[PDB]
């Protein structure tokens, strides 16, 4: 899932995904942001301290 | 839209729809030569059709110009979405008529409170989709900048007003990216981005383009 | 610090480690009573250990004093890490001898291509973990934001820099937040995010301290 992932560099890491994924971010997100063109371009802000997945 | 009205003939003349085989997203016509949309919505390659209602029938009464120059904001950014707004030139000035019409830029900005008319051909189930044939309205309100950042913390920079309703059931969704949102016969926002559609406490985002104005002009005189 | 040196005593004397439990982000000392560090290392309870080489052993030449106040740039952004600096007030101050010592704010920034000492007592792998005792130290120069920016699209700001490697091999890691990077004897930056560590073609981003000066003088004299 997660490409690109940026994480700051804590113990933990505070870790964000950078993808923008076509219609969708994951099922695994729960701040999922949307463009509203039709595909949307979505993107997941999500947090998690630690870097895998939203899948 | 979710949860709007359709439209009725010749209500909304400076909506634009953007073609690339098929509607992407929308725009507004303010001036005869050029149209005004987001920057997420880029493509080479964009159609304009003006004069649209139902878009799936020819009414004989459109006007098809392609896009001959399309300028994203040059601070764009497609991460935060800050900046989004794009300025389309026509290849030919439209002509002018009833159903079709140019709308104006901001004598100043909204104020959280006024109502305003978003419009768009997206989708309209916040749980599913459907997207209709005709053009849908929605009226709603500008909220504060207070409401909207309380509502995307973090993502609301002040080129950004949320339109909606804080419960929900009514909002703009994809399909209408790009969209006019004219408050008091201006144009106040362009559809943006949003979580999800109509949900509870997520009001649409979209560009603040009292912000803009003198980009607005400084590029039409420039090009 | 993934491919530098163990840095010899007294080397780095304005190091500070921040603790709650155990390290979990690093901070400089700029003056007897005011820490420097990266606002997303915020905890309430933060314990200052200055005068620290191995932090594992206690080698009684240290200096633990509690934060009395932590405060994050106001407008920091904990998504996009913008202005990612916060100041700690110490509720005593730092007693200065050779361990223990300033750094100085920048008379100016640094101008892509100086050398700089970046160092931390975070994770030595890139690919795994080690988490050494003694405080690593590495040499590393400012790149262009031309050369940041074409390695970290839309999210690369005008308070951030790039120090580091293209070629990879050397960088900061996780537990090196908060750190210095001295240039020329002046605090030009703090050890702030970056994708994976010591990755090709991805040199870690750091806060740009020249932009804060003035922010720093004003909360250290009001405050
Ligand atoms: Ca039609
Ligand atoms: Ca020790």
């Amino acid at each position: 899932c997660c490409d690109s992932c940026d994480c700051t560099k804590s113990k933990p890491p505070q870790c964000h995904c950078a993808n923008i994924r076509l219609n969708s971010c994951h099922s695994a997100c729960k701040s999922c942001i949307c463009t509203r063109s039709m595909p949307g371009k979505c993107r997941c802000l999500d947090t998690d301290d630690f870097c895998y997945k939203p899948c | 839209i979710v949860g709007g009205y359709t439209c009725a003939a010749n209500s909304v003349p400076y909506q634009v729809s953007l073609n690339s085989g098929s509607h992407f997203c929308g725009g507004s016509l303010i001036n005869s030569q050029w149209v005004v949309s987001a920057a997420h919505c880029y493509k080479s390659r964009i159609q304009v059709r003006l004069g649209e209602h139902n878009i799936d029938v020819l009414e004989g009464n459109e006007q098809f110009i392609n896009a001959a120059k399309i300028i994203t904001h040059p601070n764009f950014n497609g991460n935060t979405l800050d900046n989004d707004i794009m300025l389309i030139k026509l290849s030919s000035p439209a002509t002018l008529n009833s159903r079709v019409a140019t709308v104006s830029l901001p004598r100043s900005c909204a104020a959280a409170g006024t109502e305003c008319l978003i419009s768009g051909w997206g989708n309209t189930k916040s749980s599913g989709s459907s997207y209709p044939s005709l053009l849908q309205c929605l009226k709603a309100p500008v909220l504060s900048d207070s409401s909207c950042k309380s509502a995307y913390p973090g993502q609301i920079t002040g080129n950004m007003i949320c339109v909606g309703f804080l419960e929900g059931g009514k909002d703009s969704c994809q399909g209408d990216s790009g969209g006019p949102v004219v408050c008091n016969g201006q144009l106040q926002g362009i559809v943006s981005w949003g979580y999800g559609c109509a949900q509870k406490n997520k009001p649409g985002v979209y560009t603040k383009v009292c912000n803009y104005v003198n980009w607005i002009q400084q590029t039409i005189a420039a090009n």
